[PDB]
């Protein structure tokens, strides 16, 4: 499935009136000025596909996500986001040609869902999210800072990210099976994203797998190793881009949201980057949230985001029929 | 700089208004047919409606983008 | 005082022979390709001037700062970082117009330092150093990612940085005060500057008894509504950070200001503003940037570009200053 | 926007391929602006980077020369 379109209605700093979100079925970059109302367009899909953490959704509370008003507009009475996914390809384990959910919160911090018009309960909502293999906080969303997680993760915890994408005695026979495609997968995608360089994932235990931790061996420019605790900025993202994408070319998951994950990138690696989300995006949708120009003239559609007294509103612009 | 593109692009803007009374198409705003060019343009506007300097008319997504300024 | 050299050898990775880093009196951006070893170079100056921790220059430990070897060189024998600042405000409680700090680590991990050539103890170079308002933990030195510290600091941190500009520390309170009320109003000048149509201000939890409690900000980025510096978002943050270091230098201008890729989260408007409030400022303190951004480099006054050669980083000096005139 | 490099090293093949010695950085800032000559700066360094070719400065602030490989 893919994500056709979202709805958001008093939602943080868009206001009151319905905001239409459209994307693309491939690659959509999210541009506009600083504080102009980007990542909350990435709130209001973790809104909708059941988050419970105000933090995460950078707010202090629930109710703290319902616009306040501005200098045209009164306090939104609920905040609202109804997102679109287009199901042909039936990954939802419904018989319909578009499935969509839609969660409000009043001022209480009571939530409501509806999946395709009929009320469900949040559980019912994860249940058919997992279904359709939809994460809505999985590895496949990197918002701002989880560069620096994909990175301070601990060996064991990144064994264990690949556990689950596996599926779970001859257990071991999977799990290497999807470890050595993952893995050959990364070192493709690294060469390709650090030329004249290489890296590769290595098992603590490669005899026992589960009994230790997932490690990344990498050489940036040359044959030389480094931790990449002591890479910088730049290197750090490139080498978690290059582990987020080695998983995403075995398991494709339906869409990937990416918040600036190009703020520490050189304009030469934004250009990799972003080639490698084109060739990326005929399997996976992607939605990236960039400042650069280099990312932004790559994508297929975007969608700009300006304020109005407070107030966020978006344009979609398509790059083909601009042409 | 940025700075100075954006204020030429609000000049462009504002003459053609001046002399047609009517709002602007976002394609007569694009001066080469790349998607580089066509972009920076977009993103020009956004900055300006930020600025309160122009508003943006879209009326339905991916639609015709129209610009009048303030 | 102001840093007018670097001097590094064997120090992380730029390999044995020595490199030499000058620095404009002004605003100097440092530029390169990701992985280049422009970071390195703020890590240089967190080593001379007596930096501990290994961590904070990413490394295990002090002795893995020592250059390990390249494609074309082996492993060198220990790391030396020489710093020369130019004395002749006299910031330095030395009555020469140089002064030259160096510091070296061996394998075992140990540092000898030296003071214009004589060794000298790392508690006289940190004394020598605060005289001169310098300090290896100064809130000058804006590290990547340190950029929000100035907003995920707890509001007593806050304060405690006001302190140390204010003076020592009754009759302190008249002093502190006096300071927190310039900062204060440099901040919402500035805030104002960077986020056109809104305001900011700083916000003692205490007015009467300021020492009993913290240093809050209170920013407002549309103008009207307040908005918890944490609800915002990266650019926002950046932004508010920025201006708070800028309202303390405009008060009372450091030495210098060490910046890495402060303007990762900014758009090319505020990477604009940005980099014409450091070009302004330079004019009373000196400033080194790191940046991969264009308009970010283009407002410099001298370039330091670091390559990699081999795995082993490398610097070429270019100023626009005495280039135009060709 | 990587075609810039590599018209880059172009003329820097070809300065050479004639003179035979090291280029001044000079003769490849076209445009005498702060801006153009800061990306040029920017290019030649990606460029050593690459191992296209190597910049040569003898002393700070110093006289820039490249020499492509």
């Amino acid at each position: 499935p893919y994500i056709e379109k979202l709805e958001l209605k008093g939602f943080k700093s868009y206001g009151n009136k319905k905001v239409v979100i459209p994307f693309s079925k491939g690659f959509t970059a999210i541009v506009g000025a600083n504080g102009s109302g980007k990542s909350n367009i990435g709130d209001a899909i973790l809104f909708v596909l059941g988050g419970l953490s105000a933090k995460a959704m950078r707010a202090s509370r629930i109710s703290d996500l319902i616009f306040a008003g501005s200098k045209n507009e009164p306090p939104a009475k609920y905040a609202e986001v109804a997102i679109y996914f287009n199901n042909e390809d039936r990954g939802f384990p419904i018989d319909e040609d578009e499935v969509v959910i839609r969660r409000r919160v009043y001022p209480d911090g009571r939530s409501s869902y509806w999946l395709n018009g009929r009320r469900a309960t949040r559980s019912e909502i994860l249940d058919i999210l997992t279904a359709a293999m939809i994460s809505p906080d999985g590895y496949n969303i990197v918002l701002q800072g989880d560069i620096t997680k994909f990175i301070k993760m601990s060996p064991l915890e990144r064994r264990l990210l690949i556990d689950d994408i596996s599926g779970i005695k001859e257990k071991k026979n999977v799990f290497m099976r999807t470890f050595e495609a993952i893995s050959r997968n990364f070192s493709e995608i690294f060469a390709k994203l650090s030329p004249g360089g290489s890296a590769r994932l290595i098992l603590e235990n490669p005899e026992d797998p589960f009994s230790g931790g997932l490690e990344i061996e990498a050489k940036p420019a040359g044959k030389d190793v480094k931790r990449i605790e002591a890479m910088s900025g730049g290197e750090k993202a490139l080498t978690a881009l290059a582990f987020v994408f080695a998983i995403q070319k075995f398991k494709p998951a339906p869409f990937y949201l990416f918040d600036e994950i190009d703020a520490h990138l050189d304009d030469a690696n934004v250009k990799r980057v972003a080639d490698l989300i084109k060739e990326s995006s005929k399997e996976s949708q992607f939605i990236v949230i960039t400042l650069r120009d280099v990312m932004m003239a790559n994508a297929d559609k975007i969608i700009g985001v300006s304020m109005r007294d407070g107030v966020s509103k978006v344009v979609s612009l398509s790059l083909e029929k601009a042409m | 700089d940025i700075e100075k593109y954006v204020e030429e692009l609000y000049k462009v803007v504002k003459k053609i208004y001046e002399k047609t009374g009517t709002p602007i198409k976002f394609w007569d705003l694009v001066p080469d047919v790349e998607p580089k060019i066509i972009a920076r343009t977009f993103l020009y506007l956004l900055f300006l409606e930020n600025m309160g300097r122009v508003e943006i008319i879209q009326e339905e997504p991916f639609g015709e983008i129209l610009v009048v300024p303030m």
